[PDB]
């Protein structure tokens, strides 16, 4: 009807486990640009590692984390909006 | 302002506001007394004419003392 | 020489009464 | 009854129902009916308080004691702070009880009234002559009968601001006699409007 | 927002299983009785209340005979002289007392339980909940009934009260209120009379147990004469 | 002494404390109702 | 089936308003109608207690970091005591709003969403506007007055 | 009635019709600890009425300024209550 659904999030928990780690598995897989083939989501985690050493004091604003950051949860937060529309649609008739 | 942009694009965007302020949770808790609405045509005529004298007259009052204390006292 | 505090005071009781005295000016220009 | 100037009118919410009444609101403060009790409440304790300073000022003062403005340096067997707490805890108690006696509420009342008017002009009086003159009640009392005629508040260091104030109450029952009798009295604005 | 009122149908994270009683039908076959359920061997009955006050003081005291004890087994410190540990001045030290605390109440340094803090706190909390009890205060839940020692709705989230007897289990409390509150008693006067812990009276009394007893102390007069 | 004291009362009264109840005044009488 | 999320305020599609996750999610409902303002079976002089402990406790700290005296070892003083102002600003503010808000009859009822008709809010009326006030007063004061205590007192504050 | 399909004018159901509708607002007589209610009846206890909270204000307006320019200028060390403390300059035409 056009009364409002509390349910509109549709939130999945299927789709939460799947879109976190269906990006830190490929964000964990080797990468040959990065030094060692590192990960980026190693170089990430060895960043994190550096900077909490130093709790209070945060990152430099030359220290290469917040490119890692970023570049982690823009590749994270696409899956999880891409899976949530996915799912979504693929229950409804979008697709089939 | 006052004197360039006349009312009916200012009575537009106090209507959007005011359905704003009707829809916003914890300010509609608060409600104007008197029915918001844009500068009548002559007010604003008179409101952008007080505003052009009131800066021209300032300015070159501020320029006429200012340029003759700094160069005489 | 600056003035004296009793001149200061003194003026400005004057002034407070002349306030009084255009407070009752405007309340009958009020009406 | 006598009101404050004879040909004063007294206010219609003063009708001689308080005690001490005559008539005396200009600035129309007591013209709220629900706030009257609390400022009538508020004169007897202002009063009281004047009343208990101007004793234990003038005993003070004729007995060889410290002065009055000094007292408080004086060494005392508690410090400050202990004496302060000591204030808050007890006159907090103390008027607690006041209060919620007061929300659940003739000659000697109208004595009372008097006695705390005058106590509390005398206690302004005893801080402005120390304040002007530096001298105590006592020595400022002797210092006058000495030379009455030229050693008065109107020849002290605020001898114009006291004449003009004077002169200002002297001029004002009669414009108020002439604002009577050719306005109408009919003002619907008052000096303090809540 | 709209009313919702779905049903919540939650379960308890740990719902005790009926077990029934535990213990066998007689009930008090010690010294005395039960109130409610027979005469009072030897103080007069003072009141409806007195029973209700015995259950308050026999719960506080086991609490607090458990805790001299533990507090002793690990730290050392006699629970008589712990309050001197947490005063206005220097409460830091009464942070790391409790053994193999992965953290302390004062982390390193200026970080530390205030005496204030601490008391503040504690006034706030003990005395609401104190007074939520008994008739003071209000009511915050309906359900059970204020003045009442057994409430047993929410605060028997393990539900042992309806899984076995109630009544022995009541029993059962009653018997360790009164054995805690005597041992108790024991602690203050073995406090009194040796200046030395509970545990610390046990130990001495344990390691040569025909020496170091009240008799043994009071030879030397209780280290007053 | 009045150089000492009155601007900074003054000051003050004039630019924070009369405004204030000029306009809070004001206020109420032009929302107040005309009955 | 191809869900539509955002509908018209309570299916009404000819009032001036969209139901949609910003307005109408369950936990922004649930958050608000928490909120002291929304609890209208309140007393009006609780919910302005709350609410002026809440706001005049945040509103010190612009003036502590940020005033004049910002630099000064008297900079939590000068913005407690800035703040304490600002809380009386507005309490003659609200004095002032509750004296004129409510003059007019409003003889239309409130209803809830569910279509239960309830009562009006006593916050809303001169009387109860007032007791608010009252609540804002004594709440925004004690939390400047929190908030001067936890600068001076807070471990980690700097 | 309002109810109805497709039906949204009601003269019974006037609240309805106009929109008048309480989103947010809850009717739940207790929220807070009664006792606390208490103590914060008794800190407002003269103050819940608006004439009360206009002396108040007028009281703490005069105390505020009188102290202000007696003593609270003068305490946060303003610039203006501290002297100019400085050699005096001259203007053009030796005009001091
Ligand atoms: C009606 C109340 C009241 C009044 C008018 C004054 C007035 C004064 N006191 Mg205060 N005081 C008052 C209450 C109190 N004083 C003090 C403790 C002091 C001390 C210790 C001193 C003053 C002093 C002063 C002067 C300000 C400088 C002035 C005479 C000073 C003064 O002039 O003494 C030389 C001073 O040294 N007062 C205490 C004890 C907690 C009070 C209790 O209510
Ligand atoms: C997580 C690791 C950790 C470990 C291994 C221990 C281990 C111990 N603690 Mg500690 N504690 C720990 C964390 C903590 N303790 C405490 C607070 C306490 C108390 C209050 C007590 C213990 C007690 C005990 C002992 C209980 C043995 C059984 O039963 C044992 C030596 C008990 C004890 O001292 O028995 C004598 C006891 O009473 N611990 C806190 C704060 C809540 C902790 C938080 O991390
Ligand atoms: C980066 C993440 C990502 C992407 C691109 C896709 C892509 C796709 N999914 Mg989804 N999916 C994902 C993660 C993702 N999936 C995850 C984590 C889950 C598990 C929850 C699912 C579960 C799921 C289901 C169940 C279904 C899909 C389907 C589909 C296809 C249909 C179209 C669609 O919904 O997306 C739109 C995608 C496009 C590629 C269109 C063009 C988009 C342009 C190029 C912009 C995109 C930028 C790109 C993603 C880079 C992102 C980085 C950022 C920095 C900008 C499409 C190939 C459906 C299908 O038919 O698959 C067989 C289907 O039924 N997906
Ligand atoms: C219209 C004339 C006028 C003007 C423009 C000023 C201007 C000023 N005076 Mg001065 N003053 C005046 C007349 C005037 N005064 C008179 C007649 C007296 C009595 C002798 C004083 C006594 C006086 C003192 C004692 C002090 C000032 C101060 C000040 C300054 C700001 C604070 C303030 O406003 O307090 C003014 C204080 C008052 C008590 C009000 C006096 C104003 C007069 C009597 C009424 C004028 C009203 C006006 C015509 C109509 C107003 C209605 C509408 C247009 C707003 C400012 C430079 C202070 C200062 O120097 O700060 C640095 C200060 O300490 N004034
Ligand atoms: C537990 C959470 C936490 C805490 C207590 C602090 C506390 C602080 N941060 Mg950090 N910070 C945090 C999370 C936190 N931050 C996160 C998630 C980020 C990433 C966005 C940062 C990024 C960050 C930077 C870049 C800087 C701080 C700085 C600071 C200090 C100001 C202060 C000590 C500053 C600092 O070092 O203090 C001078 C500083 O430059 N923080
Ligand atoms: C307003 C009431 C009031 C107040 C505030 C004081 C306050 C004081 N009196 Mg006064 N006094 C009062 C009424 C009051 N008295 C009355 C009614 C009598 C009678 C006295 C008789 C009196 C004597 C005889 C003395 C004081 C003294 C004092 C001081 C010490 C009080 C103690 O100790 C203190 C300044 C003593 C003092 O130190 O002298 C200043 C002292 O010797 N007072
Ligand atoms: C303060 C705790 C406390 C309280 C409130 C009660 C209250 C009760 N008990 Mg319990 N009881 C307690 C302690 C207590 N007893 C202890 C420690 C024991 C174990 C020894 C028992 C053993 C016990 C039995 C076996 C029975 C009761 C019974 C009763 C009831 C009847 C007695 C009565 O009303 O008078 C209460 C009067 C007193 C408590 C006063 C006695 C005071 C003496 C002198 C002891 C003081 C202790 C200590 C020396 C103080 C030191 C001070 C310090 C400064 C040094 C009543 C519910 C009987 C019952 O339920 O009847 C049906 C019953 O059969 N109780
Ligand atoms: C060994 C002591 C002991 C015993 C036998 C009991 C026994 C009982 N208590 Mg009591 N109680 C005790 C100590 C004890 N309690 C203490 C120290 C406190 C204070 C924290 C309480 C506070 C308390 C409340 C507030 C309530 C009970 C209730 C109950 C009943 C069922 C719940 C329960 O504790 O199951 C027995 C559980 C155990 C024996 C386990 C003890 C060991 C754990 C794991 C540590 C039962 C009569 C409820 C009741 O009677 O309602 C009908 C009720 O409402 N008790
Ligand atoms: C649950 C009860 C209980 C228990 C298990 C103990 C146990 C103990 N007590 Mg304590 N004690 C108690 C009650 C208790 N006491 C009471 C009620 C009193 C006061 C009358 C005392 C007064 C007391 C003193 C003064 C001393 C002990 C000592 C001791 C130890 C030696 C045993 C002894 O001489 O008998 C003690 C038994 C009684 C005195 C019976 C009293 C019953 C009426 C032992 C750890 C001694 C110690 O510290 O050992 C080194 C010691 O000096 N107790
Ligand atoms: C208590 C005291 C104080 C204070 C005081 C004061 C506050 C004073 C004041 C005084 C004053 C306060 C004065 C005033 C005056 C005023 C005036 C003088 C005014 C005038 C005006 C006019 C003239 C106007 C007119 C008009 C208008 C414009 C409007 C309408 C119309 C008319 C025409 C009416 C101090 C703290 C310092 C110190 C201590 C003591």
């Amino acid at each position: 009807d056009l009364k409002f659904d509390d349910d509109w999030k549709k939130s999945n928990v299927a789709v939460h486990l799947a879109s976190l780690f269906g990006w830190v598995i490929p964000s964990a897989s080797p990468c040959p640009a990065f030094p060692d083939n590192a990960s980026l989501f190693k170089v990430f985690s060895d960043r994190i590692s550096e900077n909490l050493a130093h709790f209070p004091t945060g990152p430099s604003a030359d220290d290469p984390i917040w490119l890692y950051m970023l570049t982690w949860h823009m590749g994270l937060f696409a899956c999880m909006m891409f899976g949530q529309i996915g799912v979504q649609a693929r229950k409804q008739g979008y697709f089939g | 302002m006052f004197l360039i942009s006349w009312r009916g694009y200012w009575q537009e965007l106090i209507e959007t506001l005011v359905w704003a302020h009707e829809r916003t949770p914890l300010a509609n808790f608060v409600k104007w007394n008197d029915k918001p609405v844009a500068l009548s045509i002559v007010q604003a005529r008179l409101v952008g004419l007080t505003h052009f004298a009131v800066g021209f007259v300032l300015t070159y009052a501020a320029f006429v003392i200012a340029s003759t204390s700094g160069k005489f006292g | 020489m600056p003035l004296s505090d009793t001149q200061v005071f003194t003026a400005l009781f004057v002034a407070l009464i002349t306030g009084i005295l255009s407070l009752r000016l405007g309340t009958q220009l009020y009406k | 009854r006598e009101l404050w100037y004879p040909g004063a009118v007294a206010p219609e919410y003063l009708n001689g129902s308080m005690a001490g009444d005559y008539g005396f609101d200009p600035l129309r403060l007591g013209a709220n009916v629900e706030t009257l009790p609390y400022l009538q409440e508020a004169e007897l304790m202002n009063g009281r308080w004047a009343m208990a300073a101007t004793a234990g000022i003038l005993f003070t003062d004729a007995t060889g004691l410290p002065k009055w403005w000094e007292a408080g340096a004086a060494d005392y067997g508690y410090d400050f702070q202990t004496l302060v707490a000591f204030q808050v805890v007890v006159m907090g108690v103390l008027e607690a009880f006041r209060v919620r006696g007061l929300m659940k509420t003739p000659d000697k009342r109208v004595k009372e009234v008097k006695n705390g008017r005058l106590a509390m002009v005398a206690f302004l009086g005893m801080v402005s002559s120390y304040a002007v003159t530096g001298l105590s009640p006592l020595e400022a009392l002797e210092a006058h009968m000495a030379n009455p005629q030229a050693v008065n508040l109107f020849t002290s260091a605020v001898g114009g601001e006291s004449v003009a104030f004077i002169a200002f109450l002297s001029c004002a029952p009669t414009f108020l006699l002439a604002q009577k009798t050719l306005g109408d009295g009919k003002e619907e604005f008052r000096p303090i409007p809540w | 927002r709209r009313t919702k009122a779905s049903v919540p149908a939650k379960r308890s994270a740990f719902k005790a299983n009926k077990f029934g009683s535990l213990a066998p039908p007689d009930l008090y076959p010690e010294f005395g009785t039960y109130p409610g359920g027979g005469e009072s061997p030897v103080i007069p009955f003072g009141s409806e209340k007195n029973a209700e006050r015995e259950i308050i003081h026999g719960r506080w005291a086991m609490l607090g005979v458990t805790g001299a004890w533990a507090a002793e087994n690990g730290t050392g410190i006699p629970w008589f002289t712990a309050g001197t540990l947490c005063t206005p001045d220097d409460c830091t030290a009464v942070a790391d007392k409790f053994p193999g605390a992965v953290a302390p109440l004062a982390p390193a340094g200026s970080g530390y339980p205030n005496f204030w803090a601490v008391l503040a706190i504690e006034i706030f909390l003990v005395g609401s909940a104190e007074c939520y009890r008994t008739g003071l205060f209000e009511n915050p839940f309906p359900e059970l009934t204020q003045g009442d020692v057994t409430p047993g709705g929410r605060f028997d989230p393990l539900g042992f009260a309806e899984a076995g007897d109630l009544e022995e289990l009541k029993i059962k409390e009653l018997k360790h209120s009164r054995l805690a509150m005597f041992a108790w008693l024991g602690c203050i006067m073995q406090a009194l009379a040796t200046q030395e812990g509970p545990i610390a009276n046990w130990t001495a009394h344990v390691a040569d147990p025909i020496h170091a007893n009240v008799l043994t102390n009071a030879a030397k007069g209780f280290k007053f004469y | 002494m009045a150089a000492s004291l009155l601007p900074s009362i003054f000051v003050p009264l004039v630019g924070l404390v009369f405004p204030a109840v000029a306009m809070a005044s004001l206020f109420l009488y032009i929302e107040k109702e005309q009955v | 089936d191809k869900v539509q999320i955002v509908k018209p305020i309570n299916g009404d599609p000819f009032i001036g308003m969209l139901e949609t996750p910003v307005t109408s999610s369950p936990d922004v409902a649930n958050f608000l109608s928490n909120l002291p303002a929304y609890r209208t079976g309140v007393a009006p002089l609780l919910r302005g207690v709350e609410v002026g402990l809440a706001h005049g406790f945040f509103v010190t700290g612009p003036f502590i970091k940020l005033g004049p005296l910002r630099s000064t070892d008297a900079a939590e003083l000068a913005g407690c005591l800035s703040g304490a102002g600002l809380v009386l600003i507005l309490t003659a503010c609200l004095s002032i709003y509750g004296a004129t808000a409510f003059q007019r009859e409003e003889v239309v009822g409130l209803k809830t969403l569910s279509g239960r008709t309830i009562a009006k809010d006593p916050l809303q009326s001169s009387e109860g506007w007032a007791s608010f006030t009252s609540g804002w007063l004594v709440g925004g004061l004690s939390g400047v007055a929190w908030s001067y205590v936890l600068t001076q007192v807070l471990p980690y504050y700097s | 009635k309002y109810g109805d399909e497709s039906v949204y004018f009601d003269l019974s159901d006037v609240e309805a019709t106009t929109g008048s509708w309480d989103v947010y607002g809850v009717d739940s007589a207790s929220r807070y600890p009664e006792q606390q209610a208490a103590f914060f009846e008794a800190a407002a206890q003269g103050l819940g009425r608006r004439e009360a909270v206009y002396s108040v204000l007028a009281v703490s307006a005069g105390l505020l300024t009188v102290a202000y320019g007696v003593k609270g200028a003068k305490d946060a060390k303003l610039p203006i209550t501290v002297g100019p403390q400085q050699p005096a300059q001259v203007g053009p035409r030796d005009r001091i």
